[PDB]
């Protein structure tokens, strides 16, 4: 994912979507590796699909 | 007390701007070059009387100009009806909140001068003077109704009432208790020379004038109306605007349904007009339409209307 | 390009900045720009250089990826700026690319006004601005003539430089025409390529005052920039111009547009367009794509960030267009 | 780490109300012995110092 | 009709 | 004839005339005993105003000025936007006006 | 624009109240340039000709024609009279007085209804008829 | 023009071309606030002002400001406090005597039948001791003290004074119940006017300190979304990061310090 | 091995009031006893949808 898609500023966490109605110690904590695999596993399923049939 | 009196502090000390440059013009010095007003030495107990006077009688001619004489002003200015008043007279009585603001200044100009004539007079001590004077610049609230008719005269009354705690709690230490003989005017007194300040050209603009002497769619619709039937013979006229009236109302009609519209026998600059018209009504229509949408959302309190409206918009 | 947040607009106006034999071939060469002097307290010289640096990556025959990150020509372009064309927001591909080519020009004049730099040289000509005054239109027709002597309200001398030309799309039809075409308003090239043909005189109103702006060029540049008016502001939003601009993609003679002691000079004037900056969806949420013509072969690639198609010749015209690059051969 | 007319202000808006003993009972001015507070009774602060 | 309406409209705002 | 004249019974003190602040609007005396000694004193006291607002009348001038300049450069009143079209449809024969058809097509 | 008619003095007032005998007089006192007199006429135009049957709209000037402000009340800046063979109709619309609406409506329907309502009491005879709907809550959520 | 005796502005206003009147009538603000600023001081028993009056008699602004040394004026209201405090200690029964009306709705005693020829019973003026109050016994309870000796102020306008050492002694003396006698700003640590703006800015209350709205809009520290950067598990935490601590040093315990103003450092 | 905290999503939440919102205003001259009617349906529904969400 870093190969294709390069984030030198770990910019990866400004635009994290994370579940607000829990507490701040139940959401997701955005850990640097992990927000990296959440974009990575995103990135992933995105290019399994072709745009033009359908969007994620 | 402490922590307001900080906290006003800060507030002068922080949107304090620096005084922007004049041309040096004295009110006082203008009044003394004209004929109407000439110069003496006098008492300062004798102007406070003369002032409380002049201020009854022009209270009085102001009242008597609008016929009220349903309503009596004693020379405490303190305003009273004599009888039931009529829907009418209650609204000729609604004077504003500048003629009663000016009545309650008199009011305290009075009640100041009064307890000097009190003094004076040898009835009281300078003490007792001295004390009436805090009591007076302490319990202005209480003493005037001012509060009702300037609400933000009510910050000023609450300064005063710290300013008593600020000197009472200090006066009252050592061999003196709680007593209504403490006497130290210096703040409250400084307070509402500084609102009357505020206030004076307030009163003076409202005095000159009584002594002289959403909806972007309809206006829109009625401004083209008219800048048309401007440039409309006269004999023509009578029906052409119904018939104009009923074009625009159709080019409307056919912006909001996805149809052509092209009138065969309208001539062009009208054609364009309406055109211009339509194009200015559907931008509003267009933008009313979202904000509408963004204030339902949101949750903002509508009524049926709106919200039908805004779904067939939409 | 990699689309660092949002900045879309920057990789399609890089990319039509690059693809242009001249320009490229200039910062292709360190030596070209290296020499050149600079202020000390300088920070314009940033974006040369950098931009230098990405056209030797973009155009790199052995790479270890096919993708570039425009990350340090952007980071250059908001420093210079001053907080302005950021990349987290996306800009106006029209106003980022004036403001690109003047620093360019003014950073390339070294310590000077350097009369003549690479970006004049590729991209600026010469235009005559026939300006007319006009007198107050709530006139008496008699006054309106006496006007007509005031030696005020006549044209003007104004022939300056053009970096770029600004076509202004007619407005959208409002109501559909009545036949079977789509609601999609479609205008030829050469509609919108009239104002500059000498005659026509499109009104111009400042505050209390009016104009008539007569356009002419004199000198075509070498690679001639249109940037089509899309975005305009209306009394309550932006919309964008939905006309189609109907244009030939491989032979535009514009002999006509240009006066007859002048159209002597130039000998070529037939231009190709090369490069087609496409603006897609809503004026807030829009999206930036890119038609550039790969010479060598024949083909036309469509670039949107990491996305590179094959696209048809036949189809660019069908999209919006909003900035062209052409050359004149 | 994780309307009404009010003469007087209400209580709520008391600040100092603090837990560290450094700053409950702070050490009040000694100014050698012969600086006095302002307003307050000469000789209640002699007797109170 | 009208325009003696419109007239006063139009003076008046 | 008065109101009175249909014969009905009741079964400027409008809320428009009146404000909070300055109370009903029109000045108490507006008409009354008016020579050329009340002239003297309004011309004196307007005189007296406008020295008054001499104090900052240069600068407040320009800064109210250039403030209504650029409200209306912003933005143009509708009647100010219509009138370029107003003007340019003056230009039509009266025949014309006749044939301007309804909307039953 | 206003294509209502309009009554330029009391004359053409209380005549005009006079002239309908099977219709309901309904006369609006106000200011064209008053927005909220701007909403009622529009709305008023929306029905002027559906209700033509049972229904004639008047518009009168407070400044040109200022005799009926102290006998009707006429404080508002906007006011609708009702009117049938010489009588004024109340109708209860729940806003404390009954006299007049004294508001501007958005929806023509509810115009219509209020007029229809007026019209049906006048005719059977009652001088007090009662609005079928409530406007002291503005029905918002 | 000059001045005029007093009895003529008297019969005028006893015995009362509308337009001038009306007029005149318009500044009547002025003449509420000219009044109530030369009002008598404490220690004064007659005050006479300059007045410029109406012609008609429809207004009467008092010319004068009042100008007052700011020493000698903080020495009298120290003399004043003392003065207060003693009599308010001696009358166990002190009855409050001032009027909120004037003579409620009687009409206003006419100043030339009941005040004039009565003279005040005292003034609150101080016992000064000649041994210790010599340079100032003489004019501490003027009008306007030294308005007449062309030595000690400017002149007849009142508006610089000179004093000698001596005389800023006693005067000194006089208001020491005045005054807190500190002798350093030190005492204002975290609790002056920069102290309190960065307490503003930071939508944060001094203890001693006034508390404001917040300057920007804050955002709830649950809305934070458990970065590495503020990982509790990491924080070191030994003594509670005080308001105080913040202030006092703004860029190093604010994560947006914005419009904080450095407070002054040890003196 | 594990709990599963459950709760209401706010899209969910934003539907009920919404949908209340949309009861109060069509109100208008209907019958109390449909008003209730559509209250109880509403309620009825999210309670046996989000049974022990919502507590």
């Amino acid at each position: 994912y870093l190969t294709e898609h390069p984030d030198p500023n770990n910019e990866n966490i400004v635009g994290y979507n994370n579940k607000k109605c829990w507490p701040r110690d139940a959401r997701m904590r955005l850990m640097k590796h992990d927000v990296n695999l959440g974009r990575a596993v995103f990135w992933d399923i995105k290019n399994r699909l072709p745009r033009s049939v359908t969007t994620v | 007390s402490y922590q307001k009196l900080l906290k006003y502090y800060v507030l002068n000390a922080l949107k304090h701007r620096p005084p922007k440059a004049q041309k040096k013009r004295y009110l006082f010095r203008s009044f003394k070059a004209t004929k109407f007003f000439q110069s003496t030495k006098l008492d300062w107990v004798e102007v406070g009387l003369q002032v409380c006077r002049q201020g009854y009688n022009m209270l009085n001619l102001l009242i008597h100009r609008k016929n009220l004489n349903y309503l009596h002003l004693d020379y405490n200015f303190n305003l009273k009806p004599v009888k039931t008043l009529t829907t009418k007279e209650r609204k000729k009585s609604r004077f504003g909140n500048a003629f009663h603001l000016c009545r309650e200044v008199l009011r305290l100009t009075k009640l100041v001068v009064d307890s000097h004539v009190q003094y004076r007079l040898g009835n009281v001590d300078a003490f007792q003077l001295a004390d009436g004077l805090q009591y007076i610049f302490a319990h202005v609230g209480q003493l005037t109704g001012m509060y009702r008719y300037k609400y933000k005269l009510m910050r000023q009354i609450r300064m005063c009432k710290d300013l008593k705690h600020l000197i009472y709690y200090r006066f009252n230490t050592g061999p003196v208790g709680k007593g209504p003989g403490c006497g130290f005017w210096a703040a409250g007194w400084r307070v509402w020379l500084f609102f009357m300040r505020g206030i004076t050209p307030l009163l003076e603009r409202w005095l000159g004038n009584l002594l002289a002497r959403s909806h972007f769619d309809l206006e829109l619709r009625a401004a083209v109306m008219h800048d048309i039937l401007d440039m409309m013979p006269e004999g023509i006229k009578q029906n052409k605007a119904r018939t104009i009236l009923q074009h625009l109302s159709e080019a409307w009609r056919c912006w909001k349904a996805n149809i052509p519209w092209k009138v065969p026998g309208l001539p062009t600059p009208i054609e364009n007009m309406i055109l211009r018209y339509v194009k200015a009504k559907a931008d509003w229509w267009t933008n009313t339409a979202h904000y509408n949408r963004e204030r339902i959302r949101r949750g903002a309190t509508v009524d049926k209307t709106v919200c039908k409206k805004n779904l067939g918009r939409l | 390009l990699n689309n660092i947040k949002a900045n879309d607009y920057a990789n399609a106006v890089l990319q039509a900045l690059s693809n242009v034999p001249p320009l490229r071939n200039y910062f292709l060469e360190e030596d070209n720009y290296k020499n050149i002097k600079r202020p000390p307290g300088d920070i314009m010289f940033l974006l040369v250089q950098r931009f230098g640096e990405l056209m030797r990556k973009l155009w790199n025959p052995r790479n270890f990826k096919a993708h570039v990150s425009p990350h340090e020509m952007l980071q250059a372009v908001v420093l210079c700026s001053k907080k302005t064309f950021q990349i987290t927001k996306q800009g106006d591909g029209v106003d980022f690319l004036s403001w690109f080519l003047n620093a360019l020009h003014s950073a390339l004049g070294g310590t000077k006004k350097k009369k003549k730099t690479i970006v004049t040289d590729v991209f600026q000509g010469s235009m005559r601005i026939f300006t007319k005054k006009l007198p107050h239109p709530d006139l008496p027709a008699e006054e309106k003539e006496q006007l007509l002597h005031n030696d005020e309200y006549q044209e003007t001398m104004v022939e300056s430089t053009f970096m770029y030309l600004t076509l202004d799309l007619p407005t959208a039809p409002l109501y559909k025409d009545e036949k079977e075409q789509l609601i999609i308003p479609q205008v030829p090239l050469f509609n919108i390529l009239a104002k500059f043909n000498g005659i026509t005189e499109k009104e111009y109103k400042t505050y209390k005052e009016n104009f008539l702006k007569r356009f002419q060029l004199t000198k075509l540049p070498p690679y001639l920039i249109f940037c089509i008016k899309r975005f305009t502001k209306n009394n309550f939003f932006v919309e964008k111009n939905p006309t189609i601009v109907n244009f030939p993609i491989t032979n535009v003679d514009l002999r006509e547009y240009l006066s007859e002691e002048v159209q002597a000079v130039h000998k070529n004037t037939t231009y190709d367009l090369i490069a087609n900056i496409v603006h897609d969806g809503k004026p807030s949420e829009g999206s930036y794509r890119i038609h550039v013509l790969h010479h060598g072969t024949g083909k036309w690639y469509e670039l949107q960030d990491l996305q590179v198609t094959d696209i048809l010749p036949q189809m660019i015209t069908l999209s919006e267009a909003y900035i062209q690059i052409w050359k004149r051969r | 780490y994780l309307r009404k007319f009010v003469f007087e202000w209400d209580a709520s808006e008391d600040t100092s109300i603090d837990y560290n003993p450094l700053y409950k009972e702070r050490h009040q001015v000694q100014l050698l012995g012969r600086g006095f507070i302002a307003g307050i009774d000469l000789k209640q602060q002699k007797r109170e110092q | 009709d009208i325009e003696s309406s419109l007239k006063q409209l139009a003076e008046r705002r | 004839v008065p109101g009175l004249g249909r014969g009905a019974t009741g079964f400027d003190l409008n809320d428009t005339n009146y404000d909070e602040f300055n109370g009903y609007a029109g000045s108490l005396f507006s008409s009354g005993p008016y020579e050329k000694d009340d002239e003297e004193a309004d011309a004196i006291y307007a005189a007296l105003d406008k020295r008054m607002d001499e104090r900052r009348k240069e600068r407040r001038e320009q800064r109210e000025k250039e403030e209504i300049e650029k409200y209306r450069m912003e933005r143009p009143k509708i009647q100010q936007q219509f009138s370029d079209l107003k003007r340019k449809l003056a230009e039509v024969t009266e025949e014309e006006w006749l044939s301007i058809p309804e909307v039953g097509d | 624009s206003y294509m209502l008619p309009h009554l330029h003095n009391g004359w053409q007032v209380d005549q005009a109240i006079l002239s309908e005998e099977d219709r309901v007089v309904v006369i609006r006192f106000g200011h064209d340039w008053d927005p909220t007199c701007m909403k009622m006429d529009e709305v008023l135009y929306s029905i002027a000709e559906k209700v033509k049957n049972f229904a004639v709209i008047y518009l009168v000037d407070i400044t040109e024609v200022p005799d009926f402000n102290k006998m009707y009340e006429l404080y508002d800046p906007c006011t609708v009279m009702f009117f049938f063979r010489n009588k004024h109709i109340m109708i209860d619309l729940g806003t404390g007085n009954n006299n007049k609406i004294n508001w501007a409506m958005e929806d023509k329907q509810e115009m219509v209804d209020i007029i229809e309502t007026v019209y049906r009491g006048a005719r059977k005879g009652r001088g007090l008829v009662v609005s079928p709907k409530d406007y002291s809550t503005k029905y918002r959520y | 023009k000059e001045d005029m005796p007093p009895e003529h502005v008297r019969k005028i206003i006893r015995d009362h071309d509308k337009r001038v009147y009306l007029g005149a009538l318009k500044y009547m603000p002025h003449a509420v606030l000219k009044l109530l600023e030369n009002m008598p001081m404490p220690w004064e028993q007659i005050r006479d002002v300059p007045v410029l009056y109406h012609i008609t008699g429809a207004i009467s602004f008092v010319n004068e400001i009042p100008w007052v040394i700011e020493p000698v004026y903080i020495s009298q209201w120290g003399s004043m406090w003392i003065m207060m405090r003693r009599e308010k200690r001696d009358r166990r029964h002190f009855k409050r005597m001032r009027f909120p009306p004037f003579d409620d709705e009687e009409p206003p005693l006419d100043y030339a039948d009941n005040i004039l020829d009565v003279e005040p019973l005292e003034a609150i003026q101080l016992e000064l001791d000649p041994e210790e109050d010599a340079p100032v016994l003489d004019w501490f309870y003027d009008h306007q003290p030294l308005r007449d000796s062309r030595k000690y102020v400017n002149g007849s306008t009142y508006q610089r004074w000179q004093f000698t050492l001596p005389m800023m002694s006693t005067l000194y003396r006089l208001a020491n119940q005045l005054l807190t006698d500190l002798v350093d700003d030190n005492y204002f640590y975290l609790f002056d006017l920069k102290a309190f703006f960065t307490s503003k800015a930071l939508n944060m209350a001094i203890p001693g300190g006034p508390k404001f709205e917040p300057l920007v809009r804050d955002i709830n520290l649950q809305d934070e979304d458990w970065n590495e950067f503020n990982d509790i598990n990491k924080i070191i935490i030994r003594q509670p990061i005080r308001t105080e601590y913040k202030i006092a040093f703004p860029y190093l315990y604010n994560n947006l310090p914005h419009h904080v103003h450095l407070t002054w450092y040890h003196t | 091995t594990a709990q599963c905290f459950l709760r209401v999503d706010d899209e969910s939440m934003q539907r009920f009031h919404n949908r209340v919102r949309q009861i109060l205003m069509a109100s208008g001259s209907t019958t109390f006893t449909k008003i209730v009617n559509k209250w109880n349906t509403a309620l009825i529904g999210l309670m046996t949808y989000f049974r022990e969400a919502v507590v």
